[PDB]
RNA sequence: UGGCUCUGCCAACGCUACGGCUUGGCGGGCUUAGGUGGUCAGCCGGUUCUGUCCUGCUUCGGCGAAACGGUUCGGCAAAACGUCGAUUACUGAAAAUGGAAAGGCGGGGCCGACUU
RNA sequence: GUGCCCAUCACCU
RNA sequence: GGGGCAGGCUGGGA
């Protein structure tokens, strides 16, 4: 059946997707809980998290390392916002713990970023 | 159910049951090459290996031989996705119609039978029937000793649809031998095939007190001749039968500890293989001198799982006397 | 700039599937369904910017893109709170966008072949 | 110019704006695409008739080959066609006018 | 400098922000992207300012304009008026004003 | 320096509060500010990889694009006007990241 | 999802092209799999230091001999399940992707006891 | 590389 | 002394 082949296919963009999917998987329910308030920080929480996915596949499909660089800082970006939505927000929108476990999530995605951007910088 | 079976490739590709097999396949190998160049169209993918299958146009793709040689050496050919795909299509539909046959007894890759219900069924089978004796015996080259001929005969014998029948003969050719070890279909038509034994134990021979782990075969008794008889008796059929050469073999008394699958089982007590725990204390050692002792909590917690039920205690006081971490 | 005019046409029926679907994505999901329809919507100008020039890096950014819409498929099969996109939905956009990853190799393979 | 080329587009979007207000509003969320798309492309060329270097240029050429997509959208994929093909003829006849100023530009600027 | 043109054009959103959220809804894209155009115009002068680069105030330039070019498309935009033609005509007197003081800038940079 | 961002986090601590409560009536000035204001941690970020001055001049261009959303968010009218207090005791917080913006400036320029 | 390019009401920052718009209320309509481990099929040795057992029967060849998991204990094993019967009979040219059963063997299953 | 069983992690019924 | 089990302690294959 030979697998639909898309062009430029890179397996680190492959794997920090499919494992950055479970970052979304994690913080999009979690991001759709926080209220009617702190909506245009959902949103921009939401275009963050959802949107980098863009940033890891953009990346991928380059040979530009500033790209990588880029997916780095919006992981670095989401770090943050796992930081406001459970330290600056009102009600909660993140438990501690969600956090905790949020951040395990992205720093695999953070250790699959760093050895992407190691094995392009090389 | 009523024997027969004779119309398997319609539920073997229907979107239901790939979808199955898709997440069956792609379980704990999403981080593979695989399931990530199959991910992107995934269900496309799903459309063009249905109707590859479901057409009749399904070639599977060819093994990549490695030799792993971690136990021993072990020719160990992997399968593309797209290919462990197709033997997850396969074995959720095919295999729970062997699985159903196979003897009670048999506890290789097979649901809620496992390495553990294995060594809980010869340990409490050798606390019942109070067993004196025991016959360990083990097929040399299992895998690639599976006549793949003989195995069609039993493949053949449950399957009758001329079409699932042809799907596993694209996964594995009616042939010559060697079924692949390192391929779902094969843990099943070996299980399937070893299966003949446990039915010349179980069936023949009247042997009621024994267990078969794929090759692994324990046969519990009250005289270590009889036992010698069982056992000749069956070496001479899996020989003459199903081409299968008998590597090792014990009837020793139940004091001797039966060595079945990484616990030494006594009637009474069960510890671990000594193989089993070197490796452990090797691998702790090797990812202590490689620097990681975070990841290794994880491994021991996994690990204390597999030796709670063994009377351990003959590592982690060896581990803390070693670098004095808290193991329990 | 017949692939530039081919791999439009046939994204086309991708949007033509799609943004019925990315329309119905219930508010709740706003956010995911806007990003949603700016990468289903922009990956046009993807491809206009890749016929637009000659950069094979610009036909690779239309691949991301793809691949982008690839994942929103995924996302928005997974998404359970209201719900989106069924998966057959995401089954039958996979197959419209996977004749776009067609001609889009078969364009990167033509300008990499000079 | 840098000013014809918007007295140009302003044709475009005094033509389109009235047919993007139409959209009903169940296709909002492609309309405010649609708009920022058509209202958004007056930077495209503002934009480029600052900073002459032809990259914006070209981003401009883009931005009305998307605007030419988004009339085939409204008018082929949005279902209840929310623009008639008469619209998506005299709309491509104006965005037809202000790419050739925007292709002379293109020349002008890469003539030398 | 950068305080002098925003501080100058801190008047013009004065007085088009009140004319921009005057902007009918049903002009509400139109309305929402004036908005941004005219708040967000500031980050362009700041950007500008704040650093140095030609290109920046250049992107100030192309804000500016882009801004006049909200007032004479809100200016009979359709049948909801947004903005009348004084209104129009006042903030680009208001733009004209820091258009002025943007082209000095741009030209003590040449 | 990401003491910058643990110092700006208390902006945002301040600053969002204060943006959670502009009202859908000033909504575009609103999603800008908090666009300003959240986004200001993905400037410094970035910087902080770059450690390009452009890329901290542009943090500090937020930062003064944050200055102006005080200085217009004052100027709002309504019981929705950011308090002048407010408008102090959050220059107060972005003038203690602005002064860490400026020793960062100048050390990346002062080799 | 702090919606609605959506209406009625009433307001009043305001803006009005004077129509309204905006905005605020106020009704109303629209809006189980998973991941990561680990097992085990899946080693061959060598060596004594050890700890602890065992070292007999004998036919004379050899065979030997070294506190519970519900891993529970009874009762059943009719049924269902399994398997052989059987891709048989039987129908039909043909088993052709129809298709049994009498039985036989099981314990997988069942029944209670007690415990989980 | 394969499954079975198991452990943990995530997650709501 | 010889054997059985278990704990080591190491060669290889890793």
């Amino acid at each position: 059946m030979e697998p639909i082949e898309e062009a430029t296919k890179c397996y680190d963009q492959m794997l920090i997707v499919e494992r950055y999917e479970r970052v979304i998987s994690y913080l999009y329910p979690i991001a759709q809980s926080i209220p009617r308030k702190h909506g245009v920080a959902r949103e921009m929480f939401l275009k963050c998290l959802l949107g980098q996915v863009e940033l890891f596949i953009v990346a991928g499909k380059s040979n530009q390392v500033s790209k990588l660089y880029a997916a780095d800082a919006g992981l670095a970006m989401l770090r943050f916002w796992l930081r406001f939505l459970a330290g600056i927000q009102k009600p909660h929108a993140m438990t501690p713990h969600q956090v905790e476990t949020a951040q395990v999530l992205i720093a695999e995605v953070g250790r699959i970023l760093g050895s992407w951007i190691a094995r392009v910088n090389r | 159910m009523g024997k027969r079976h004779r119309n398997l490739i319609d539920q073997i590709t229907t979107w239901e049951n790939l979808l199955d097999a898709y997440r069956k396949t792609s379980h704990g190998k999403r981080r593979t090459w695989g399931y990530l160049e199959f991910k992107e169209y995934d269900l496309a993918n799903l459309l063009a290996l249905q109707a590859e299958l479901k057409a009749g146009n399904y070639e599977r793709g060819p093994y990549r031989e490695f030799l792993v040689y971690e136990p021993k050496p072990r020719l160990i050919s992997a399968l593309e996705f797209k290919d462990r795909l197709v033997q997850h299509a396969l074995c959720n539909i095919v295999a729970p119609i062997f699985e159903a046959g196979l003897l009670p007894y048999t506890y290789a890759c097979r649901p809620d039978k496992g390495t553990h219900a294995g060594v809980c069924h010869v340990q409490a089978e050798l606390r019942r029937t109070r067993a004196t004796h025991f016959l360990k015996s083990d097929f040399s080259k299992f895998f690639p000793s599976i006549d793949r001929a003989a195995l069609y005969a039993m493949i053949d014998k449950k399957i009758h649809c001329a079409a699932t029948r042809r799907l596993l003969r694209v996964v594995l050719p009616d042939e010559g031998v060697g079924i692949p070890i390192g391929s779902l279909t094969s843990q099943l038509f070996a299980n399937v095939y070893g299966g003949a034994v446990d039915r010349l134990l179980h069936d023949e021979l009247k042997q009621r007190h024994w267990a078969r782990y794929m090759d692994d075969i324990v046969v519990l008794g009250d005289d270590p001749e009889e036992l010698r008889a069982v056992f000749y008796r069956l070496r001479d059929f899996a020989s003459e039968r199903l081409g299968l050469k008998i590597s090792h073999w014990q009837v020793a008394p139940v004091s001797r500890g039966i060595n079945f699958l990484g616990y030494r089982i006594w009637p009474t007590h069960k510890l671990l293989r000594k193989s089993s725990v070197k490796r452990a204390k090797r691998k702790v050692a090797n990812f202590i001198k490689h620097g990681e002792d975070e990841s290794l909590q994880r491994f021991l917690a996994s690990w204390s799982g597999h030796a709670q039920w063994a009377d351990t205690h003959n590592l982690f006081t060896w581990m803390e006397e070693q670098y004095g971490i808290a193991c329990h």
